[PDB]
C-alpha cells in the first residue's frame, strides 16, 4: 500500500563507499558525482517513460 | 569466512582463501 | 550571489582568508598551494573531508597540469586586470554587482563546486551531515587554476622524466621480484598448507547458516533493499582534530617527492641553523644530501631485502671445516633456500 | 621553496663580492645595507644578525673558490673531468644559470615579503620621496589590487585619523608622516570639491576610531570592510564594549571646536574621483599618508579576537558553526524528501525517525567539537604552508606567485641535479668493467610497452568503436556546436580513463592502493561504456547503399565493453585466468 | 620518404650500388 | 673521426637547404608586396601618422581636471630608452565608437566589445646607408659563393637542392630595415593616441645601431579578413627620425666614471626623467641594493638593470607569456620551414597570431614535455637518453 | 668509503644545530625596528 | 654569439669520450690537455 507506482531505487553500477571516495582525486571525484548523477536520471527518466 | 598474495598464478584446483569467490579448494567443474 | 562573492576574491589579488590560519581550510601542496575547502565531516566520524593523495605520481601529475595551465593563469591575470580597472569606473554598487554576476557565469565559477549528487539516503545523510549542500555554496573558495581548467585543452603528458620512469620500473620490478620470492619461500615452507589444514580444522566447529524460509526476502533483508528494511550505519566516535589532520599531513608527505621535499626542508631549516647561508651554498648542500639520502635510501632497502631473506653468510668467511657451513633453521628464510628454489 | 617564517635575502652583494668590496665589520656591513634610494630600509635585529651571517659565509666560500675544500669538490666515489672539456664546460654552463636563476628567485621572493611585509620587514621609510616615486609606487601597489574606488578614499581618510587622533606617541621615526598629515586640503564644507575630499567624512572616521578603539591597519581595514553593511550594528561588537554615544560625540565635538579655533554622522556622502588623488599637488600630503599607513601599521595579532562576529563575514565563516546553517537547513528529512522527488517512495517511518535523530546526534556532535577543535588546530601549526600564521594580514599573496616561484626553483635545482653527473665522471676501470655487460635487447633493457599517458589513450582509442565514434560515427566537430561538445565530452571522457589505467599501471605493485585505483577506472570505463551505446543507438536510429555510415556501423562489431575489460600493468589482455584476475582486482 | 627524391628513397631502404649508379648518372646528366 | 665527417656533412647540408630555401622568400614577399598595392586603393587608408612627446600631465593646484591634453606636434629625435606618442586617424570602424561615447556595465560590456572588434600594430624601419648596403651585399655573395663551392666539392648535395625546391614548392602556401617591433595588440582607441616604449634590445637581443627610424603603422580589421592576411593592411609611415644612446651623454652631463655616490645617486633618476629617459622605482630600488662598503652605487649594474628587460617590456613582447616566450623559437623554426625564406618583417606581423595558434588549439607539438627533449644536445645523449630508456 | 662518507654526511645534516633568535616586542600600531 | 662551444647544429660535432679526452679535431689546448691526462694515466698505471 505505501508504494504503488513509485520508481525503484537507482542502483548505480561501480557504488564506491567513503573509504574508496577518499582517495578520489577533485576531478575523479566530480567524475564520479557525474556518473552517479547521470545514472539515477536515466533510470528515473525510464521508469517516468515505463509509467 | 600469513597474508594472501598479491599476484598469484594460482592452481585450477585451489585458491588463496579470502572470500567465498576464491575458497581454498574449488569446488566448481571447470567444464560446462 | 555566491557567485559573485567568490569572484570578489578571485579577481582580488589578497588571498581570501588574508593568512589566517582556518579550522575547517587546508592549503594542500596541490591545486596551487593554494587554500581548498577540507571540511571535517561527523557523518562519517573524525574524516576530514578532503581527498587524500597517496602516490607521489599523483602529486608529479597536479604539478605538471599546473606547469601546463601556466599559460591559462596568466591570461585571465590580464583578463583579471582588464576586469578590475572597468570595475573602478563602475560607482554605483548595483552596476558593479551585475557586471560580477554576468562574469560569474561566464567564467563557470559555480559549476567549480563538487556538488555531492545522490539519492541513497545514506549517501545523503554523509553528504548532509559534517559538510551540507548550504555549506559547500557558502564557504567554497575558488582558485585561479581551478577557474582556468574548465576552458582550456586538457594534458595528456604527465611530467614524468625518463630517468624518473627508469627509477619507478625499478622500484616496480624490484617489489614484485620481492612479493614474488616471499610468497614462494612460504610455499616452500609449507605454511601455505598449514592454513588450509587450520581452515580444514575449523570446518569442524563452523555450522551451517540459517539461508532463512524465503531466499530471496532473505538476502535482501541481509542487503537492506526492501522498503522499511534499512539500517542505519552504526555511529563512530570521531577522533581529535590532532590525529584528523595529522593522517592527512602525513599522507601528503609521504607523497611528495624527495626533492622538492628536501628543498622545503632546507629552506625551512636556513633560518634557524647556527649558520645561515646564501643560495650559492644552499644549492650545493642541498644537492651533496639529496645523494646522500638517496645512497642511504639504497643501503637501507638492501640491508632490509639481506636481513628479511637471511642472505649472505652465517658465520666467518672461513671456518673449521669449510664456509658452506650453515644452520638452517624451520621456518626461517635463507640464501642457501632462496638460490635451491 | 619557503615556509612561514622564512629569511629571503633581498640585497645583492654577489654582485659586488667578487669584485674584492667585503665587509669586515658590523659597521661597514651595515653602511653596505643601506639604499641611497628611496624607501630604503628598516630591518630588524633578528634579521641584521642572520644578513651577516650570510654575508661571512660567502665571504669564507668566495676566498676558498679563489685559492682552490667544500668548494669544486667531487664526490667521493666521482673524479673530476679535465678543465674546459666539452662536457666540463657545458656542465658549468648550466650550473651558473641555475645559480642565476635561484639567486633571481630569492631576490623575487624577498621582493615579494618586502611587499608583504612580515615582522623581519618591520616597517617602510617614505620620509623623503619625489612626485614619481609617490605616484608610481601607489599606482602599483594599492590602485592595481582595488576592486572597488570609493574604499581607497575611505581608507585613506580613515588612516589619516588614526595616525594621528588615536597615537600620538610614537617611536619619534614618523615625526616626518605626523608633518605630512596636516598639511592635507580638504574641502570648503560650508570648486574644490572634486579636487579634495570633504572635512565631516574625515570628522566621522574620527568618531569611528574613537568608538571602536580602533589600533592597527587590520582592525581599520575590519571596519572599513563591514561598517558599510547593514549589519554593522552587530557584527563590529568590539570584544570591550564600544563607547556610548555621547561621550564620542563630545570628543569629536572638542576636536572641532579646537580646529576651529586655531584659524550622529551616519554615513559619508559621495567622495570625488579616484582618479585625482594621484594628479593634483594638494592631495600629495594625502596619497603620501595612505602609502605611509599602507606600508606600516600591519601588526601580528588577528583582529577576530575583538571582532568575532566580523570573522564570518571578511572571512569564510567556520563550517562547525551551528545554529545558523543547519536552522536555515532546517528539516534533514524534509530536505532528503525533497531532493529524492515525489516519483521515488516516501521515507518510511521508523528510518525518518532515525534520521532525524542521527541529524540531531551529529547536531550535538558539532557542537560539543566546536570549541576544542579551533585550539588544537593551533598546537598543529606549531612543532609547511605559507599564509597561514596566527595573525591577521590584509594584503596576503595569492599564493600564485609564490608557487610559480616555488616550481621555477625546484626545476632549476633539477637542472643544476643533472648538471654534476656531467661535470664529473666515474673510474675509467670502473666504466671498462661495466661495459662488459653489454645490454641485451631482450630482457636487459627496458620493455617498449613502459606505462605511460598517451600509450594508454592511443590503446584506447585503437578500439574499431572508439575510432569510429571519433571519426565518423559524431557529427562533425566544426559543423554544428553540439557536435563540438559532444566530441569534446567524449574526448574528455577518454582522457579519463587512460589516466586512471596509467595511474594503476604505476601503482600496481603495491595492492593497498591497486584496488581503490581500479574503482575508478571501472568508474570511468562505465562512463565511456555508457556514452559509447548511446550514441551508437543515436546513430543507428537517427534518419543508403556503397557503404554508407549506417552499414558501415552495422558491419562492425558489438562492442566489447570496457567495464568488464582485462588489463594489468600494459594496458593488455592478461595471459592469467579469469579467477585469477578477478581476485587481482576486487574491491577491498 | 615520399617527396623524396629517388635517390634519396632508395638511399633509405639499404639500396646502395643503385644509389652510387643512380648518382653518377645523375653527375653526368 | 666518423662523427666529426657526420657533424660536418650536416652542416654543408644546412647550408645548402638554407640557400634553396632564399629564393622562396623573395618571391613570396614580392607577391604579397603585389597583393597589398593592389589593395589600398579599394580601402580607405591612415592619411596621417605623427609622433609625440609623452605625456605626463599632473594638474596643479587649481586645475581643473576636463581640460583637453596638450602635446607637441612633432618630435625630429627618439631617444634609445624614451617613452613616446604615436597620433593616427582611421575611418568609420572607429567612429562609430566616437558615436557610442555619449555608467552601465552592458554598456561598458558593448564597447569592450567593440574595442576587441578593431586591431593596429606599430613597426619601426631604418634606412639602410650605402655602405651599409654594399657591406651586405659583399657579404651575401661570399656566403652564397662559399655555398657554391660547397655544392661543388661534393657530387651529392645537388640532389639535396634540387630535393629541398622541391620540398618548399609543395610545402609553401600558395600566395628599409625592420628594427623592432613595439606594441603589436594595440587595439582602436578613442583618443587615437597610443603610448609605446622603445627597447634598447630588438626582437634577437641586439642593440639598435644609429640611423634614421621610421614609424610604420598597419591597421587590421577583422570584419574583411578574420585570418590576418598580411597583405591587408593600411599601412601610413611617419617622417624618419634619428635614435641614439643618451645615456652617455647623459651620464657625462650630470657628472662633468664607476661608482655613482651615494648621496647624488637619486637626483640622477630625477635628471633621466627630465632628460625623457624612464626609469622603474624598481629598477632603482634593486639598483640601490648592490652599493659598496661606502655606498656607492655600481654605474655599469644600474645601466645593465635600465637597459634590463624583466622590469619593462616593449608592450610587444608584453602580451606573449612566458611560455609563448620558451616556444618562440620553436615555432620560428617551423614557421620559416613553413614558408621558406623570412625575415623580422613578416615574423612580426604573424608573431601574435601564429603564437595565440600554438598555445591555444595545439599547445602539446610545442610546449616541451619532461621525457621527449633534451635540455643540452652535449648532455641529453648520455644522461637522459639512457639505453635502457 | 662512498657509503661512510655518504652516512657522515647524513650525520652532519642532522649535527647543524639551533640558532639564539632574538625577539622584538609588537604590541602596539608600529613593528618596532631595531638596528645592529 | 661567441662561445666556447663551436656553432655547430649536429651533436657529432660535440661527441666526446667519457673521460673528456677528445684529442681529435679538437680544439688545440683541449688536445694538449687530453695528452696530458693521457699520459698522467698512463705513466700511473706502468708505473704500478
Amino acid at each position: 500500500n505505501h508504494v504503488v507506482g513509485r520508481a525503484p531505487e537507482p542502483v548505480v553500477p561501480h557504488e564506491q563507499p567513503q573509504e574508496v571516495l577518499r582517495h578520489f582525486s577533485a576531478e575523479e571525484r566530480a567524475m564520479y558525482e557525474q556518473h552517479v548523477k547521470e545514472q539515477t536520471s536515466r533510470q528515473l527518466g525510464e521508469w517516468e517513460r515505463a509509467m | 569466512q600469513a597474508p594472501a598474495a598479491d599476484l598469484s598464478r594460482t592452481k585450477p584446483h585451489e585458491g588463496t582463501g579470502t572470500s567465498e569467490r576464491d575458497p581454498y579448494i574449488r569446488t566448481l567443474h571447470n567444464q560446462r | 550571489d555566491w557567485a559573485s562573492h567568490m569572484q570578489r576574491e578571485l579577481f582580488g589579488e589578497v588571498d581570501p582568508l588574508g593568512g589566517q590560519a582556518h579550522k575547517d581550510y587546508y592549503r594542500d601542496v596541490t591545486r596551487g598551494y593554494s587554500p581548498q575547502y577540507a571540511p571535517r565531516n561527523f557523518a562519517n566520524g573524525g574524516a576530514v573531508a578532503y581527498p587524500h593523495i597517496q602516490s607521489p605520481y599523483e602529486y608529479e601529475e597536479a604539478a605538471h597540469r599546473r606547469v601546463w595551465l601556466d599559460h591559462d593563469v596568466d591570461r585571465m591575470r590580464e583578463e583579471f586586470t582588464q576586469h578590475r580597472a572597468s570595475l573602478r569606473s563602475l560607482a554605483s554598487a548595483q552596476e558593479r554587482e551585475e557586471l560580477l554576476r554576468s562574469r560569474a557565469a561566464e567564467y563557470q565559477v559555480a559549476n567549480t563546486v563538487h556538488e555531492s549528487e545522490s539519492v541513497h539516503p545514506i549517501q545523503q545523510l554523509y553528504n548532509s551531515g559534517g559538510t551540507s549542500r548550504s555549506a559547500l555554496k557558502q564557504q567554497a573558495v575558488a582558485d585561479r587554476y581551478s577557474i582556468a581548467e574548465q576552458h582550456s585543452p586538457l594534458p595528456l603528458t604527465t611530467g614524468v622524466d625518463r630517468d624518473a620512469l627508469d627509477e619507478a620500473q625499478r622500484t616496480k620490478d624490484r617489489i614484485l621480484n620481492d612479493s614474488f620470492t616471499a610468497e614462494n619461500l612460504l610455499i616452500t615452507h609449507g605454511l601455505r598448507e598449514k592454513e588450509k589444514h587450520d581452515f580444514t580444522i575449523l570446518q569442524r566447529t563452523v555450522r551451517i547458516p540459517f539461508q532463512g524460509y524465503d531466499m530471496d526476502r532473505f538476502l535482501a533483508q541481509q542487503k537492506g533493499t526492501p522498503y522499511g528494511a534499512q539500517q542505519l550505519p552504526p555511529n563512530v566516535v570521531p577522533s581529535s582534530m590532532e590525529e584528523a589532520q595529522r593522517t592527512l599531513r602525513g599522507s601528503s608527505a609521504t607523497a611528495t617527492p624527495l626533492v622538492d621535499a628536501v628543498a622545503q626542508k632546507v629552506y625551512a631549516r636556513n633560518t634557524v641553523v647556527d649558520r645561515p647561508a646564501i643560495g650559492e651554498q644552499l644549492t650545493e648542500q642541498i644537492i651533496n644530501i639529496m645523494r646522500a639520502s638517496r645512497t642511504t635510501a639504497e643501503q637501507q632497502r638492501e640491508e632490509e631485502r639481506a636481513q628479511r631473506f637471511g642472505l649472505g653468510r652465517q658465520g666467518a668467511l672461513v671456518q673449521d671445516g669449510g664456509p658452506d657451513q650453515r644452520t638452517l633453521k624451520k621456518h626461517t628464510n635463507d640464501e642457501r633456500i632462496v638460490d635451491a628454489m | 621553496i619557503t615556509s612561514r617564517g622564512q629569511f629571503n635575502p633581498i640585497h645583492n652583494f654577489s654582485y659586488a663580492m667578487e669584485r674584492g668590496v667585503r665587509a669586515r665589520d658590523v659597521k661597514a656591513f651595515e653602511k653596505l645595507i643601506t639604499n641611497p634610494g628611496p624607501l630604503r630600509v628598516a630591518y630588524t635585529p633578528d634579521y641584521l644578525d642572520w644578513l651577516h651571517r650570510c654575508y661571512k659565509a660567502k665571504g669564507t666560500y668566495m676566498d676558498a673558490r679563489a685559492v682552490a675544500n667544500l668548494p669544486g669538490a667531487p664526490p667521493p666515489g666521482m673524479f673530476l673531468r679535465p678543465a674546459h672539456s666539452f662536457r666540463r664546460l657545458a656542465g658549468e654552463l648550466k650550473r651558473r644559470r641555475a645559480q642565476s636563476i635561484l639567486d633571481e628567485v630569492a631576490r623575487a621572493q624577498g621582493m615579494l615579503d618586502l611587499f608583504e611585509r612580515q615582522p623581519h620587514f618591520p616597517a617602510i621609510h617614505i620620509d623623503r620621496c619625489s612626485r614619481f616615486h609617490l605616484v608610481e609606487l601607489f599606482k602599483e601597489m594599492v590602485l592595481e589590487r582595488s576592486l572597488d574606488s570609493n574604499m581607497i578614499w575611505e581608507k585613506a581618510l580613515l588612516y589619516r585619523a588614526i595616525l594621528s587622533e588615536r597615537k600620538p606617541s610614537y617611536p619619534t621615526s614618523f615625526h616626518y608622516i605626523f608633518t605630512a598629515v596636516e598639511d592635507t586640503v580638504f574641502a570648503p564644507t560650508i570648486p574644490l570639491a572634486a579636487k579634495c575630499p570633504t572635512l565631516e567624512a574625515y570628522y566621522y572616521y574620527v568618531y569611528l576610531v574613537k568608538k571602536y578603539y580602533i589600533d592597527n591597519a587590520v582592525e581599520a581595514h575590519v571596519v572599513l570592510r563591514c561598517h558599510r553593511e547593514p549589519n554593522a550594528a552587530d557584527l563590529l561588537f568590539s570584544n570591550p564594549p564600544p563607547k556610548d554615544d555621547t561621550e564620542i560625540m563630545k570628543a569629536v565635538e572638542l576636536l572641532r571646536n579646537a580646529d576651529i579655533q586655531r584659524g550622529p554622522p551616519v554615513l559619508p556622502g559621495a567622495y570625488p574621483p579616484i582618479d585625482m588623488l594621484w594628479r593634483c599637488e594638494e592631495n600629495l600630503p594625502l596619497l603620501k599618508v595612505l602609502l605611509f599607513g599602507e606600508f606600516n601599521l600591519i601588526v601580528s595579532e588577528n583582529p577576530f579576537v575583538k571582532f568575532p562576529s566580523a570573522h564570518g563575514f571578511l572571512t569564510r565563516p567556520y563550517s562547525t558553526d551551528s545554529s545558523r546553517t543547519l536552522a536555515d537547513g532546517m528539516s534533514l528529512a524534509n530536505v532528503m524528501a525533497e531532493k529524492r522527488g515525489h516519483l521515488l517512495p516516501s521515507l518510511p517511518r521508523n528510518t525518518a525517525t532515525s534520521i532525524d535523530a542521527r541529524a540531531q546526534d551529529i547536531r550535538r556532535l558539532q557542537q560539543k567539537h566546536h570549541r576544542d577543535d579551533i585550539v588544537s588546530f593551533q598546537k598543529l601549526l606549531r612543532s609547511s604552508s605559507y599564509s597561514d600564521w596566527s595573525y591577521f594580514n590584509p594584503r596576503a599573496v595569492r599564493a600564485e606567485e609564490r608557487d610559480r616561484l616555488t616550481r621555477k626553483a625546484v626545476e632549476a635545482l633539477k637542472l643544476y641535479d643533472s648538471a654534476t653527473n656531467d661535470i664529473y665522471r666515474h673510474s675509467f676501470e670502473d666504466v671498462q668493467a661495466c661495459h662488459t655487460q653489454r645490454v641485451t635487447e631482450r630482457d636487459r633493457t627496458m620493455p617498449p610497452y613502459l606505462p605511460t599517458l598517451p600509450h594508454f589513450v592511443a590503446i584506447i582509442k585503437k578500439d574499431p568503436h572508439i575510432s569510429f565514434l571519433l571519426h565518423i560515427g559524431l557529427p562533425d566537430r566544426n559543423s554544428s556546436e553540439e557536435g563540438s561538445a559532444k566530441h569534446k565530452e567524449l574526448e574528455k571522457r577518454i582522457y579519463y580513463l587512460a589516466r586512471a589505467l596509467y595511474h594503476t599501471a604505476l601503482e600496481y605493485h603495491n595492492e593497498t592502493v591497486r584496488r581503490v585505483n581500479r574503482q575508478k577506472v571501472n568508474v570511468a570505463a562505465s562512463l565511456l561504456d555508457n556514452f559509447v551505446e548511446q550514441e551508437w543507438t543515436t546513430i543507428l536510429r537517427d534518419k543508403d547503399t556503397q557503404n554508407d555510415k549506417k552499414q558501415l556501423a552495422r558491419r562492425l562489431g558489438r562492442y566489447m565493453l570496457f567495464a568488464n575489460r582485462s588489463l594489468d600493468d600494459t594496458g593488455f589482455p592478461t595471459d592469467a585466468r579469469a579467477d585469477d584476475y578477478t581476485r587481482w582486482m576486487a574491491p577491498p | 620518404h615520399e617527396a623524396a627524391t629517388p635517390w634519396m628513397q632508395l638511399v633509405q631502404h639499404g639500396k646502395k650500388e643503385e644509389a652510387a649508379a643512380l648518382l653518377k648518372e645523375f653527375e653526368q646528366k | 673521426r666518423s662523427a666529426a665527417n657526420l657533424a660536418r656533412a650536416e652542416d654543408l647540408i644546412h647550408a645548402v637547404v638554407t640557400a634553396a630555401a632564399q629564393p622562396f622568400g623573395e618571391r613570396r614577399r614580392a607577391a604579397t608586396r603585389d597583393l597589398h598595392m593592389e589593395f589600398q586603393r579599394l580601402a580607405v587608408p591612415v592619411e596621417r601618422v605623427i609622433v609625440a612627446n609623452p605625456v605626463s600631465a599632473l594638474l596643479e593646484s587649481g586645475a581643473d581636471p576636463d581640460e583637453k591634453p596638450v602635446e607637441g606636434e612633432k618630435v625630429n629625435m627618439w631617444p634609445l630608452g624614451a617613452k613616446r606618442v604615436v597620433l593616427y586617424k582611421w575611418s568609420a570602424p572607429n567612429v562609430e565608437k566616437l558615436k557610442a561615447m555619449e555608467l552601465t556595465a552592458k554598456r561598458l560590456r558593448e564597447i569592450q566589445e567593440l574595442k576587441r572588434r578593431g586591431f593596429l600594430e606599430v613597426s619601426l624601419w631604418r634606412r639602410v646607408t650605402a655602405q651599409e648596403r654594399k657591406q651586405r651585399n659583399e657579404i651575401v655573395e661570399a656566403k652564397k659563393k662559399q655555398v657554391e663551392e660547397v655544392v661543388r666539392t661534393v657530387p651529392s648535395l645537388a640532389h639535396l637542392h634540387q630535393y629541398a625546391t622541391s620540398l618548399y614548392s609543395r610545402i609553401e602556401e600558395r600566395v628599409w630595415e625592420f628594427a623592432v617591433l613595439l606594441d603589436d595588440r594595440v587595439l582602436l582607441n578613442k583618443e587615437e593616441s597610443v603610448e609605446l616604449y622603445l627597447p634598447y634590445r630588438d626582437a634577437n637581443g641586439e642593440l639598435l645601431a644609429q640611423g634614421e627610424y621610421r614609424a610604420l603603422v598597419r591597421a587590421f580589421d577583422l570584419e574583411a579578413n578574420p585570418n590576418l592576411h598580411p597583405a591587408y593592411c593600411s599601412v601610413g609611415y611617419s617622417e624618419s627620425f634619428q635614435v641614439f644612446d643618451a645615456l652617455p651623454q647623459l651620464i657625462a652631463q650630470f657628472f662633468r666614471v664607476t661608482h655613482i655616490p651615494a648621496a647624488d645617486f637619486t637626483p640622477f633618476c630625477a635628471f633621466l626623467r627630465d632628460a625623457g629617459l624612464d626609469v622603474p622605482l624598481r629598477c632603482e630600488f634593486e639598483a640601490g641594493q648592490a652599493v659598496t662598503t661606502d655606498g656607492d652605487v655600481y654605474m655599469d649594474y644600474f645601466l645593465q638593470l635600465l637597459r634590463g628587460e624583466a622590469f619593462h617590456q616593449s608592450h610587444a613582447q608584453a602580451g606573449l607569456t612566458e611560455a609563448q616566450r620558451a616556444i618562440e623559437p620553436l615555432c620560428r623554426a617551423h614557421w620559416v620551414v613553413h614558408h621558406p625564406g623570412a625575415d623580422e618583417s613578416e615574423w612580426a606581423t604573424a608573431r601574435r597570431s601564429v603564437l595565440d595558434h600554438a598555445m591555444q588549439h595545439e599547445r602539446e607539438w610545442w610546449f616541451p614535455n619532461e621525457m621527449l627533449d633534451v635540455k643540452d644536445v652535449v648532455t641529453g645523449s648520455t644522461n637522459g637518453l639512457t639505453p635502457q630508456m | 668509503e662512498v657509503v661512510e662518507r655518504d652516512a657522515a654526511l647524513m650525520k652532519k645534516t642532522l649535527s647543524s644545530g639551533r640558532r639564539l633568535r632574538h625577539r622584538v616586542e609588537s604590541s602596539r600600531t608600529h613593528r618596532n625596528a631595531g638596528s645592529l | 654569439k661567441e662561445s666556447l662551444l663551436p656553432n655547430s647544429s649536429s651533436p657529432f660535432a660535440y661527441v666526446e669520450d667519457y673521460m673528456g679526452t677528445n684529442l681529435v679535431f679538437g680544439s688545440p689546448v683541449h688536445a694538449k690537455e687530453s695528452a696530458a691526462v693521457w699520459a698522467t694515466y698512463f705513466e700511473r698505471r706502468y708505473a704500478s
